[PDB]
């Protein structure tokens, strides 16, 4: 048989189509899931990644205080915590089925406090004042397709491998129809909801849905960023019947911020290390015995600085690690130490960090380019100036690249550099239409993100913006010597 | 386009290399011919209803099939069925097109009213 | 002689930048760079500690040089400790750096000692399990803003996820020319991100350009005879400052201030001399960068212009003034051959043969082809396949009206055909209204 | 190390193409763009350089024939696989289907896997791959071009095997998109009249002169190539002003003119 196209790379998963109500012959002939050994969970890649090291680390003082501020390792987050704990504990004691809707901006500690209420839940389980119950963690930004879930949590349920829409029948019929006293209580973690969402409502309707079910025993908590994305992804009907518990998470003060910077930073500050001075390796208690600290105003600024922009734990970490890196860079170049009295991480530091963060390098970028890029930037800047349209043909640029050279004859650098500007300085090119790299500086100033330029092959009438402000432009071209007197 | 002028042009030419492994549906299919079939290839092109067709696009094909001449196994024949008159397809056609097909051309009044 | 060939293949490899890593030239102005970037390496193979870092530059800004010389360093000494995981924004789309991540680092891990087998949701769970002493893994991300899509972010996400909550170690270079890359992340992929963005070091002065030029061309080991005396007429010419070689520095550092401009052109000077006394002479002129900047602008519109013929130019000149004299610059074949007609007959009644019309369609068609003319409000090369394809199947007006009645514009106005055209043409007469 | 043939007009040309061509992948760029329109002779030379240079090993591929992106990966795959094993037919190769090349990951990942078993040779040799004509794409997006700059950086550093792409490409507004990239170019402007007419008589005199028709007429009934010679450049001055310079154009009116 010929074939009209091919598809050659086919990989196909080994998932089962027969859905699960199917399994038994009837309701009554299911036998009890939790005595079973493939239902309920009833990572072999590690040994990849192994090596041995051959020379020692060199662990300097400033490394405690880098590593003991990663995101990797519950204070200011107390009513969420009672909230999701008492509304699942709830549910879970009564054998009831509920859900918990949670919101905010991220970086606020949305994940962090509801894996530490199901943790919480975990340990008053083992004590068997509750229960014993499932936990599942489905993200929808860790997924190549959303309907992927459906294949996840019945995996997680009953240990087989289904494809999508058998599994999310399976889902229903388990939810439906089994009876309680031969399933098990089923926690759902829902994080990044609005990424299963974004082509229709299918996944959020099906597992807001299945939290009705007076069979289901299932707790559903959904993470999302907006808090409108169950009133827009269903009507006011649906989340009226329903009935979710609405949770948001405001972004954390300074006070909180710098709380939760010296509790990460409590066992280090004001404390002595005893260091190697020939390496710099420090050990927390030939040898010098340094006391190390960070201020409590750089802490105090950083904190102030983040809970005004965003209010996130992330941003306030990572400014004090990006300090404490730059006060073990300047240490480790002043003591020229290897990578195999008091050391303090000072105000500046993170007025430094927090400068990175702050500042743009758009004016430094465009203060350094060449004197025909520049002159580009000026000529735009003349004909918005001039017609005030904010879009400008190329071709009017090019005629007011030519009328200030022309103009400005009596310069003695225009004078100096028109012959290489329209000759590249050779007698034996004739004179040229264009400026010598003009299709360079055109396309480094769209490849930087500085100019926008509209589709057209017509390369006079195509028209050109610039993508950034005026002001930047105007301090740019202010900066250079040559175009600020002209 | 010119590209589903190709792509049905080589389908229908395996098709009938092989009515009497899959290939790529693109001119490399008229160079390999006489390697996979052993034999020389004569394409006969009927354009039907020409016009019809947008002339761009056929000025395009045109221009492609004028790269199997580099092989000594291929001969092309091309067949207009015009209605209107020739004047009318030259005009639409560009220049070099015209001098290309000018090279042995044979006009055939086909028409039920020629000679009663 | 063998030594000249010698010294000619040195130079040749100086300037490609193939040398080996122990003799690898590296420019003073990108030094400071080089040592941040060497920082975060080190912190990353040796300590154990978890990068993400995005590097910000114009193109051959020698972002990938020097990643590529620092793995290169890295790999000498700890190569054990680490395997590399590169992708491109051009080459992998969504789905299939998923798949690229797998095969590197199955062949990564066996040149040590599946993951990419199944579909391609069990491929992102595998590559998940193994990364949602230890071998740090370094991802090495060109062009990084086209995975910061309006669409769902899922990869940089994941990958600052590694980054963040990983044990394995994991360090991110990502590789980028827009200076506003941090806009194009999402929240939560910017939460994510550690905002480390370091900006590639510009030219600031032109002793920046000829110290690097000195970097480039001066042979640092004695492997031919002519290197001292090849080395001392170097120096002589970028000591004067008023030699050929630093007035061609200056002109790239006016116009173009990019080293692998000016590489481009000192290659084929060093590679087309026959002899050391040959390549001496040339560099004591630079007359072959003259030849080759003649031969760089020997095809735009001024270059194009000097190889009309004159039924031609005047076709051209016509079709200018049809353009200047229109309201919104249209003019079509009609126009144009009209203004033609009247003035080959108002230079006779001052001889020219006039050519018909059937003549002047080839010449018209000649025209449209060497892109002096464009259609009226045409798009042209679309900027990606889908565009491309949705443009390919539909059916443009200006296909199916006869050839004489489309609307073009000019690419190049009347007032610069008056400034290209000499004195001594016939028409130059017609340039102005 | 390399021989420099001559070309009568392309002499700039033919010393860059062996400035940049070599069989030493050290000193040869991974991208060449030869640049000119029609009838400039870009093919012309690039055919006289590598019949001057038979150790060089070059693939030719005409993007004409090919039209999309996926059969030209697919051409690349088969034609490469295809030059190595009538180049080295004394190393066992696993044939791989050029039909599963459908993405340019997949390209990369099959050029990797004919690469690895070709690691037993001595030197380290030059794959040329001539994309001749690759802006005659018929769809022709612009990113494409972008993907094809950056498929040696995907590749092995150290591999025995290293592909060097030469292009050659019709249009200046469609290299122009591409200037930032710094790739080495040589140019190919167009041919003047009294070259066009050398060119016209150095390559249709012969033909010309050994004509059926002409050896008819002189039974019927150095000065045959005098009037063949004479005949070209009547055509020449009669239909330079109509045709413009180009080769092609005349050479159908020399053809057409002739009997
Ligand atoms: N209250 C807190 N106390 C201590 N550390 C915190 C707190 N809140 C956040 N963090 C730190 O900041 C990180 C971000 O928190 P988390 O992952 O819970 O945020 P989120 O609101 O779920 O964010 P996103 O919407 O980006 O997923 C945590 O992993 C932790 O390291
Ligand atoms: N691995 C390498 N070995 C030798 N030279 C190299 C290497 N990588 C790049 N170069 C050279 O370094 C110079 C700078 O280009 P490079 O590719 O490093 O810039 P870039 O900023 O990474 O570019 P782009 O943004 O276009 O990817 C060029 O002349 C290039 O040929
Ligand atoms: N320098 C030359 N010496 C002799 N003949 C030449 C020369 N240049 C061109 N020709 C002749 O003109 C023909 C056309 O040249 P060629 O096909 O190389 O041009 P091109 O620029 O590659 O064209 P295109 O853009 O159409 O592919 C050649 O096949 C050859 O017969
Ligand atoms: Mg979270
Ligand atoms: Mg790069
Ligand atoms: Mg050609």
């Amino acid at each position: 048989v010929i074939r009209k196209f091919t598809k050659k790379n086919v990989a196909r998963a080994k998932k089962k189509y027969t859905p699960f109500s199917k399994r038994f012959k009837s309701i009554a002939a299911i036998p009890d899931l939790t005595s079973l050994p493939e239902f309920y969970g009833n990572s072999r890649f590690e040994n990849k990644l192994k090596t041995t090291q051959k020379h020692q680390i060199v662990e300097t003082i400033f490394s405690k205080v880098k590593k003991q501020l990663n995101s990797s390792y519950l204070p200011a987050r107390e009513n969420e915590f009672a909230s999701i704990y008492l509304s699942a504990y709830s549910a879970i004691e009564s054998d009831s089925a509920t859900t918990i809707y949670v919101a905010g901006t991220p970086g606020v500690g949305k994940t962090l406090t509801v894996r530490e209420v199901v943790k919480e839940l975990l340990s008053s389980s083992a004590q068997r004042e509750i229960p014993d119950f499932l936990y599942v963690e489905i993200n929808g930004l860790k997924m190549v397709k959303p309907t992927d879930c459906y294949e996840t949590l019945w995996n997680k349920v009953s240990g087989e491998r289904l494809t999508w829409a058998a599994s999310m029948e399976s889902l229903e019929f388990y939810f439906k129809r089994v009876p309680k006293n031969k399933k098990k209580t089923i926690v759902v973690l829902l994080d990044e909801l609005d990424a299963m969402v974004t082509k229709s409502q299918d996944i959020m309707y099906n597992f807001f849905n299945w939290t009705t079910y007076e069979n289901a025993k299932l707790i559903v908590i959904a993470v999302a960023n907006t808090m409108d994305l169950p009133e827009r992804q269903l009507g006011n009907k649906i989340t009226s019947r329903i009935g979710f518990t609405r949770i948001m998470f405001t972004g954390y003060t300074h006070e909180e911020l710098k709380n939760i910077i010296d509790l990460r930073l409590k066992g280090l500050n004001d404390s002595f290390f005893y260091v190697d001075t020939k390496t710099g390796n420090a050990i927390l208690i030939d040898v010098r015995k340094v006391r190390l600290r960070m201020s409590a105003d750089a802490i105090e600024i950083a904190s102030r600085k983040v809970a005004s922009v965003s209010g996130d734990a992330r941003r306030a970490l990572k400014v004090c690690k990006r300090a404490a890196e730059i006060a073990e860079k300047h240490y480790m170049a002043k003591h020229g130490y290897g990578y195999d009295g008091v050391q303090t991480v000072h105000i500046t530091h993170v007025m430094k960090a927090l400068n990175e963060t702050l500042n743009s390098h758009v004016i430094t970028f465009m203060t350094r380019l060449s004197f025909t890029a520049k002159l580009f930037i000026y000529a735009l800047l003349n004909l918005m100036k001039k017609n005030g349209s904010q879009e400008q043909e190329l071709g009017d640029i090019v005629d007011e690249i030519k009328l200030l050279i022309e103009v400005n004859g009596s310069n003695k650098f225009v004078m100096e550099i028109a012959k290489t500007l329209f000759q590249q300085g050779s007698d034996n090119i004739s004179e040229q239409l264009r400026i010598i790299s003009w299709d360079f500086v055109l396309n480094q100033l769209l490849d930087a993100g500085i100019l926008f330029k509209q589709t057209m092959k017509n390369d006079r009438i195509c028209c050109v913006k610039l993508n950034i402000s005026v002001e930047e432009a105007k301090r740019a071209m202010n900066e250079d010597e040559t175009l600020r007197n002209l | 386009n010119v590209r589903m002028m190709l792509r049905r042009s080589m389908y229908k030419l395996y098709s009938a290399a092989d009515a009497e492994n899959d290939v790529s549906y693109d001119l490399s299919l008229v160079e390999n011919f006489k390697r996979l079939f052993g034999k020389d290839l004569a394409m006969v092109f009927n354009f039907k209803d020409v016009d019809s067709i947008n002339f761009n696009t056929l000025d395009n094909f045109i221009i492609l099939l004028k790269s199997a001449f580099k092989y000594d196994h291929v001969k092309i024949s091309l067949i207009f069925n015009i209605n209107t008159n020739l004047s009318n397809i030259e005009k639409n056609l560009r220049q070099s097109t015209i001098r290309l097909l000018k090279r042995n051309y044979h006009k055939l009044d086909v028409s039920s009213n020629k000679g009663f | 002689d063998p030594g000249f060939g010698s010294l000619q293949r040195r130079l040749l490899q100086q300037l490609y930048g193939t040398l080996p890593t122990d003799e690898k030239i590296i420019f003073t102005y990108l030094q400071d760079c080089q040592q941040e970037i060497d920082r975060i390496i080190k912190q990353s193979i040796i300590q154990k500690e978890s990068h993400s870092v995005i590097l910000v530059g114009p193109r051959q800004s020698y972002k990938t040089y020097l990643l590529d010389y620092e793995l290169s360093l890295l790999q000498q000494s700890y190569k054990e400790q680490f395997i590399t995981i590169r992708l491109n924004g051009f080459i992998h789309s969504e789905q299939t750096a998923i798949n690229g991540i797998a095969t590197q680092l199955e062949q990564q891990l066996q040149k040590i000692h599946t993951i990419s087998s199944g579909s391609l949701t069990e491929v992102f769970e595998k590559i998940l399990l193994l990364l949602d002493t230890k071998i740090t893994v370094v991802f090495i991300f060109d062009e990084i803003d086209t995975f910061a899509g309006p669409v769902r972010q899922t990869l940089l996400y994941n990958l600052f996820d590694m980054v963040e909550h990983s044990r394995v170690p994991v360090c991110i270079f990502g590789c980028t020319t827009k200076l506003n890359i941090l806009e194009y992340l999402e929240k939560r992929v910017k939460s994510r991100f550690s905002q480390r963005v370091i900006y590639m070091p510009q030219i600031q002065n032109l002793d920046d350009m000829v110290d690097a030029v000195r970097n480039l061309l001066t042979v640092r080991s004695e492997i031919s005879p002519w290197v001292s005396q090849w080395n001392e007429t170097l120096e002589k010419e970028l000591s004067d400052p008023r030699s050929n070689l630093n007035r061609h520095i200056r002109m790239n550092f006016e116009t173009f201030r990019s080293l692998p401009t000016l590489k481009n052109s000192i290659i084929p000077l060093v590679a087309t001399s026959k002899n050391f006394g040959s390549l001496c002479t040339a560099i004591k002129s630079c007359s072959f960068l003259d030849i080759y900047n003649k031969n760089q602008l020997s095809n735009n519109l001024t270059g194009r212009l000097q190889s009309l013929s004159d039924l031609e130019l005047a076709i051209l000149i016509s079709a200018a003034r049809v353009a200047l004299r229109a309201k919104d610059g249209s003019f079509n074949f009609n126009l144009a051959y009209a203004e033609y007609e009247k003035m080959i007959k108002a230079i006779n009644s001052r001889t020219i043969k006039l050519w018909l019309k059937k003549d002047v369609k080839n010449v018209w068609e000649n025209l449209v082809q060497l892109d002096f003319f464009t259609e009226k409000s045409a798009v042209g090369l679309r900027d990606n396949a889908t565009a491309a394809f949705y443009a390919s199947n539909y059916q443009f007006q200006g296909t199916m009206i006869p050839f004489d009645l489309r609307s073009y514009q000019m690419q190049i106005i009347l007032q610069e055909l008056r400034r290209i055209i000499p004195k001594s043409n016939m028409y130059y007469s017609w340039t102005q209204l | 190390n390399v021989t420099t043939p001559e070309v009568a007009f392309r002499e700039y040309q033919t010393n860059c193409l062996a400035s940049y061509i070599s069989a030493d992948p050290d000193i040869t760029p991974s991208n060449l763009i030869l640049q000119g329109y029609s009838g400039t002779g870009k093919t012309y030379t690039l055919k006289k350089y590598f019949n001057a240079n038979p150790n060089l090993h070059a693939v030719w591929l005409e993007p004409v024939e090919l039209v999309s992106w996926k059969p030209l990966l697919q051409a690349i795959a088969r034609t490469v696989q295809y030059k190595l094993k009538t180049l080295y037919p004394n190393i066992p190769t696993t044939d791989y289907d050029p039909l599963q090349v459908e993405e340019p990951f997949l390209l990369v990942k099959t050029l990797h896997n004919i690469f690895v078993q070709y690691e037993s040779l001595q030197e380290k040799t030059c794959l040329f791959l001539i994309l001749d004509g690759f802006d005659s794409l018929q769809d022709l997006d612009a990113a494409l071009f972008n993907k094809y700059i950056k498929l040696n950086e995907l590749l092995p550093k150290d591999s025995k095997i290293n592909i060097k792409f030469i292009y050659t490409m019709l249009e200046t507004s469609f290299l122009q998109r591409y200037s930032t990239h710094c790739i080495p170019t040589v140019m190919f402007p167009r041919y003047n009249v009294d070259e066009v007419s050398t060119i016209l008589v150095m390559s249709r005199c012969g033909e010309l002169m050994e004509d059926s028709c002409l050896r008819k007429r002189i039974i019927e009934e150095d000065q045959f190539q005098n009037v063949a010679a004479n005949f070209i450049h009547l055509i020449v001055q009669a239909f330079h002003s109509y045709t413009g310079n180009d080769i092609f154009a005349l050479n159908d009116l020399i053809d057409f003119k002739w009997p």
